[PDB]
Formats: C-alpha cells, structure tokens, sequence
DNA sequence: CGAATCCATTCGAAAATGATTACATTCGAATCCATTCGAAGATTCCATTTGAGCCTGCTCGAGCAGGCTCAAATGGAATCTTCGAATGGATTCGAATGTAATCATTTTCGAATGGATTCGAATGGAATCTG
DNA sequence: ATTCCATTCGAATCCATTCGAAAATGATTACATTCGAATCCATTCGAAGATTCCATTTGAGCCTGCTCGAGCAGGCTCAAATGGAATCTTCGAATGGATTCGAATGTAATCATTTTCGAATGG
C-alpha cells in the first residue's frame, strides 16, 4: 500500500516529499500531490534519454550501455540536446566532416 | 611546465575537432588560453577547500567551480 | 549509509528494454543527471510560491514550473504523464 | 619510394580520432602543470587523483569546442589553414 | 554622409522603431497564446527597451564578421555566423 | 491583425544598424533581421504569458515581462 | 541605540536581517553580524557607483544625475562592467 | 506601504557629493541593483551553508560568498570594509 | 517657462531590551585510509632534417548594386470622452497539512560467479598514386 | 601494385547480476490550527472614437565606388626516416590528515513592553 504503487509509479514518493519538505525557505508547507508530479515527471525524462541510449546501443551489435552511447542518443535529438548542455565524461564527439575538406 | 602540453597533442586535439590544416603559429596561443581557463577553474577550487578548513582539494569542488562558472560535468558526483 | 536512484532507474530500464544491460559509469551519469534536474524544479516552484506571496507548494506550481522549463513538446507529454498520475493517485 | 599526396593521412587522422573517445595530453605532464598552477593560491596542497582527471577532461572538452568554432571562422574567410585571428575572432563573439 | 548618421544615433538615447507599428505587432504575436488579452503601456515599454537593446548587439557582432572577411557590405552570412557562435539557433 | 511584421520599415532597420556601427548595408538584410525580430519577440512574449496565465489574470504587467527576461539572461533595470 | 549607528553605517540592520531570515531552508538560523557585512558590502558597492555617476556629471556639466550618467559611469570601468551585465533604460551606446 | 532603498541611496549621495542631486529613474536604476545583488548574495551563503552540513548562516559564509561573486580587486577592498564594521559592532 | 526636485507632518508598523531555554558548534583523543616518495625497465612516443608541391597573397579589368536628391502622399502623435471591464480589500468558513507513537517494510553493504568484453591474428574489401 | 581498415575467430581476463543481514524510515490513527476559497463591493484603468497639422516614408533616376573572377609567383606546411628522451607499469615502506565519539560551552529564537522611524500626502 505504499505511495508509488497507488499511483503507479517506480520512483519514490515518500522519499521525493521528504527532499521537497527541506528546500522550501521557511515555514514552507509542500502538498501531497506535488510529489506525485516529481516522480512522473523524472520517470518520463528518465525513460525517454533509456529508450534512445538502447537504440543506439543495439544498433552496434552489443548488449550493454556506456557513457558513448548516452552522448550518441543526447546529440542526436534536438529536444535533449536542448535540454541536457552537460559534459559526459567518456563521449566524445559526433563525427561531421565539412564538404569544402574533402 | 606550459611546454609538456607538446605540439602532436594540439595536433590531436585539432584533428578531434575536424581542422584539416594548421599554421605555425597556433600552439601559443592554445597554450595561453589553456593556462587562463585553467587558472580560472583552480581559483575557485581552492577556495570551496579554504572554506572547509582542509588541505586536500577533492572531487567535489572541482565539479562545483565549474557549475559555478557554467560549464556543469556529469560523471564524477 | 547512502542513498540513491539506481534501483528505480535499473526497473525503468528493465521495463523499456527487457534484454539490455547497463554500466557503473553510465549509472552515475543518470544519478547526476536526476539529481540536476530535480534541483532545477524545486528551484522554480519556490520562486513561484514567493511570487505570488504565498507558503504552500502545489502540483499549480509544478505544473507550471514544468511548462516554463521544459522545451516544446516535451512539456506536453510530461504534462499528460504528471496529471494522469496525480488522478489515478486521487481516486 | 611510396608516398602520400598532402591531404590524406590528415582525413584519416580526423576520421581515426573522431571515432574514439580517450583522452589526447598525457598525464604526468598535465599533473604537473596544474600543481605549478595551484602552487600560487596556497602553499603546501594535496590533490586527489579524480580532481586532476576532472579537471582534464573540463580542459579537453573546453579546447575540442574553441577548435570547432576556429574552423567555422576560418571556413568563412575562404581558407582551409587556422590562424590566431580566427581564435580571436570566436573567443570575441563567444563573450571571452 | 553615412558617418554622420552614426556619429548622431550613437549619441542620442531615444527610440528607434515607431510605437503604434510595435503595439500592433506585439498584440498580434500574443494572438496565439490566449485569446481577449489585455497589456499595460509599462510592458509595452520594456518589450521595446529589450527589442532594440537585442538588435543593436546583434548588429555590432554582425559587423565585426563582415570586417573579418575584408568586406564593408554586411550579408546575411555575417548575421548567421555570429547567431551561430552565440549558440542562438 | 495581419502582416504586421512589414510595419518595422527600412529606416528603422537602417538606424538601428547605424547605431551598431554598420556603414555599407545589403539589400537583402531587411527580411533576415525580421526573422531573428520575431523569434525573439514569441519565446519572450510566451514566457510572459505563461506568468500572467499562473496567477489568474487577464491583463500582462510589466513585472511578468521583467520576470520573463530574468529567465532568459537579458536582466532589464528601470521597470520594477 | 541602533546596530547600525554601533557599526558605523547608514544601511539597515534590522532590515536585512529579517529579509535574511526568510531565505534560509526550512530550520536555519542566520547570525547577528552577517547582517551588519552584508550591510556595510552593500553601501561601499553603491557608494563607489554613485561616485562614479557624479564624476561624470561634473564632467558634463550637468547638477543632476540622468541614467546616461550611469550607463557611462558603469560601462567605462573594467571591474563595474564585469560585475553589472544588465539592460539600462535610457543610456544609450557608448561611441 | 512598500519598503524601497530610496533614503539611504540618498544619505550615501549626499555623503559623497555634498552638492549633487538625483532624479527619479535613477533612484529606480539603485533600487533594482540592490536587489541583484542581495540576492546574488542571499543565494551563495545559502549552497555554502548547505554544501557543508550546517544549519547556521555566519560572517564566514558571507566573506566566502563575497569572495566568490566579485571580481579581482573590489573583492578585496569589500572584504576589509565588511571586517572593520564587525570589529565596530561586537567591542 | 514649466515640468520636477526637495522639505513639513502625523501615524501605524516595526525595531530595541530583558530573561529563558535548548540547540548547535567547539575541543581533545584514536584509528586508518590514502597521498607523497624512491627505484628499475622495455618501448613508444617525440624532436630534427630533407625534399617538394599545394595553398595564399597581390594586381588588373569588368560589372553591379547601393547611396543621394526630389516631389507627393500617408499614416503615426496628440488631446478629450465614455464606459464598462477588471483588480483589490473584508469577512467568514471549509479543506488540508503538520505533529506524536508504533510497527513492518524497504533499501544499503559485503561475497559469488557465469557471460559480454580487450589483445592477438586474420586475410577479404576497398583506397590510392602512377602509368 | 602498395597500404590500410571495418569486421570476424580464440583466450585469458573482468565485471554486472544474485544473494543474505540488518538498520533507517515510510505508512496508519487521532488532534490542532494555519491557510486559502467564496461572495460582495469600491474605484482605478485599459479600450474604442473623433479630429486634425506636420513629420516621415516611398517611388524614380543617376552614377560612382565596391566586389568578383582570372592569371602568377613565392612562402610554407606536409610526408618520411633516424636517433633518443621520458611516460607507464609495478612494488613498498613512511607519513599525514580526514573522520567519529564524548563532554563542556556559546549563542540564537521566543514572549512582553516601550519607543523610534519611514511611507503617504501636501506645498
């Protein structure tokens, strides 16, 4: 019966109400229904950037996941790319060759 | 110590950047700006440790100066 | 003791793609990205609630922060995903 | 005598170092350079190692983006060939 | 002729853009986000304010591009290589 | 309201250019700067509108605009 | 006798402490004396730009202080541009 | 009733141009520079205080949050006149 | 000349004093990791010279596209008028969040190994420079 | 005809997924009381018209300065081969500084009065 499994989810409630409950400035009230948004809301982001890396990974013809196949998946969509402006340590960068080079 | 950051490495990291020819010219000047950025940076490090009354600068504050100056790094806390 | 996000990351991949596996290194990148962009949503709901001078924190100011943070359609489909959520919970 | 007309090997190298993803300085020399560096804010420091490999790939990523503007703003001068004035030109605009 | 121009804009402190054509273009523009909307004449004001602040930067790195490639005339190649070393588009 | 955006004329374009420091100007700049003009104006203005629409209200104050701005890193001095 | 007449300023002392007081996260404390440095921090900042303004109002030849004033006052130095990046209405451009 | 920074800006102007007056926008201009920068401020002793477990708000916080937001020399001049009213208030 | 800056004033909203508690921070010890230091070795990167061809800078002729002048008309400013649309403040009430005990999960840390993942070959599939 | 490289077989090596023990910490029940909706009413305030001088914009023509394309010569970076430094790997004591745990203090928040002050309105 816990909070999650009532409203579907995988990711905590409890524990995200418990992490609000401490940034809220002072005498800061949290509701109990802003921690069911958090935890959908980092569910979808953290499925969508998994289901891209996954792609990306089995279109090399392996079976495990590496820091180069998030960069890959993250540049490659331009709704990511916009949102995420961090550096993955063990990427690298997208191969592009300027026409006028070659 | 500026000159262990050899001529091939400035090679290798053009070439990484997709440059196909390079003038005689550019190493002192990838040079002087590395040494800038990399002052920059351990500033603020060593300042994030003073604060803490330590002497061993961690992890931590190197990837908090650079949030702090806007260039956030995933993949060492 | 410390605490984490792997756990429900592991079982979000192990829904989305049932064969495929995951690394340390990687792992960490999803904590740090998690813990990035929870700080970010906080941030904004607080100053929302200071705005318009009051105490409490709702899904109003989630729901907004969301809006403002999030690029276009994107914010759609996290809309969608947070108030089903919040109405299957409520029921 | 077999040889290479000049403009080959350097597309194999671009292609060779673009599918990687390692680090290109070494190591020990960059380790020195940044206990010279840090030796001018406070006397008498300790590093641990991932402060360094931190601080290494920062530097790394930072150099590989200011390279890739370079080469815009040379390709617009009509050129193949860096100079310096293409780095002023980018770090002006960027806002350095 | 074209120095005197910049020498008399670069030292006055007023307003560029005509004020009915810029009210009429901002109503407009927020025609697409929420129908029977109303504005005040403050953020109006700030709307242009930060308008022609944007403008004449832009204008600056555009003419810095044009030098660089030995020219006087300013293309859109310029305004695209400075939007595009800002990281705007 | 309908083609608006032919109201920023040739002159103001050319004043503001002259402003910047521009001598010689193409005739091809007009449509280009209309563009960037109106890009700018919709994240801005959508911003605004966002903030107006969270506090149950019908009209845009300045302080939404100010607000707005705030996010986007153009900070703006003199209006609240 | 007010703090800020013990510590010798004329920014408030009282007041920023109570608008300290209501940033801090949930239980946070706040000290007496932070009050006073953020007070005298602020006063010598505006002391120095409004020094600035005057002196260029002097050089102008005008008694009063306009936003020009301040736009040339701030973007003229390296250290006051750096740390003030914002949009003033009603300076202009620097020639 | 609002509270504004508009008698003290004129106490420090008149303190340092015993002769000069100032208009309307410009006290406006003051008014929102104050701000900034006491929020800037506010915000930087509080992730000091946060990154280090503990709860209270001290001097040192504020020093090394001036230390970190200002650039190059006025750093320094502003450490020594914060310091010198703390020795004024607490003897 | 007039549109703005400066001074007089009464009153509520707010700051200063004085006890009283607890709460948070300071001051020794005691492990115990984890950073500095010293030594030896195979080899792989790096520094220097030679030969040479491709890219860059400069001159000249030709076209082309932007600035300057003038006359006619147009659309933005500027000053009331009406009004009806929308904020903003008081006063109940009703919905909802925090606090205190008491379990019963749930998540974290320390070993065990079967499989996806580096070196070492490998000859097929191009890529290339000279004819 | 000479090199170079995506992709495919062995092989010892490495590491991600299971499996147990046990200590935080959610979830439930029962008060207490902040806090934010829900109606009513004042008044600013933004929108739609009407009426002009006058400044600003817009074609139309002219022509000169600016950009572009082509043929040349010289500056200079690339490719290859030979010595020769110095990073990388591994091992092992010697040493310094974070980190946890008790006690003893320093100090900031919470009521109850009293009083000083700054925000709005005129002049």
């Amino acid at each position: 019966v816990s909070r999650s499994q009532r409203a579907g989810l995988q990711f905590p409630v409890g524990r995200i109400h418990r992490h609000l409950k401490s940034r809220t400035t002072s005498h800061g009230r949290v509701g109990a229904t802003a921690a069911v948004y958090s935890a959908a809301i980092l569910e979808y982001l953290t499925a969508e950037v998994l289901e891209l890396a996954g792609n990306a990974s089995k279109d090399l013809k392996v079976k495990r996941i590496t820091p180069r196949h998030l960069q890959l998946a993250i540049r490659g969509d331009e709704e990511l790319d916009s949102l995420i402006k961090a550096t993955i340590a063990g990427g690298g960068v997208i191969p592009h060759i300027h026409k006028s080079l070659i | 110590n500026i000159q262990g950051i050899t001529k091939p490495a400035i090679r290798r990291l053009a070439r990484r950047g997709g440059v196909k020819r390079i003038s005689g010219l550019i190493y002192e000047e990838t040079r002087g700006v590395l040494k800038v950025f990399l002052e920059n940076v351990i500033r603020d490090a060593v300042t994030y440790t003073e604060h803490a009354k330590r002497k061993t600068v961690t992890a931590m504050d190197v990837v908090y100066a650079l949030k702090r100056q806007g260039r956030t790094l995933y993949g060492f806390g | 003791r410390k605490e984490s996000y792997s756990i429900y990351v592991y079982k979000v991949l192990k829904q989305v793609h049932p064969d495929t596996g995951i690394s340390s290194k990687a792992m960490g990148i999803m904590n740090s990205f998690v813990n990035d962009i929870f700080e970010r949503i906080a941030g904004e709901a607080s100053r929302l609630a200071h705005y318009n001078k009051r105490s409490t924190i709702t899904s109003r100011e989630i729901q907004t922060a969301v809006r403002l943070l999030l690029p276009g359609e994107l914010a759609k489909h996290a809309v969608s995903e947070g108030t089903k959520a919040v109405t299957k919970y409520t029921s | 005598p077999h040889r290479y007309r000049p403009g080959t090997v350097a597309l194999r190298e671009i292609r060779r170092y673009q599918k990687s993803t390692e680090l290109l300085i070494r190591k020990l020399p960059f380790q020195r350079l940044v206990r010279e560096i840090a030796q001018d804010f406070k006397t008498d420091l300790r590093f641990q190692s991932s402060a360094v490999m931190a601080l290494q790939e920062a530097s790394e990523a930072y150099l590989v983006g200011l390279f890739e503007d370079t080469n815009l703003c040379a390709i617009h001068a009509k050129r193949v060939t860096i100079m310096p004035k293409d780095i002023q030109l980018a770090r002006r605009i960027r806002g350095e």
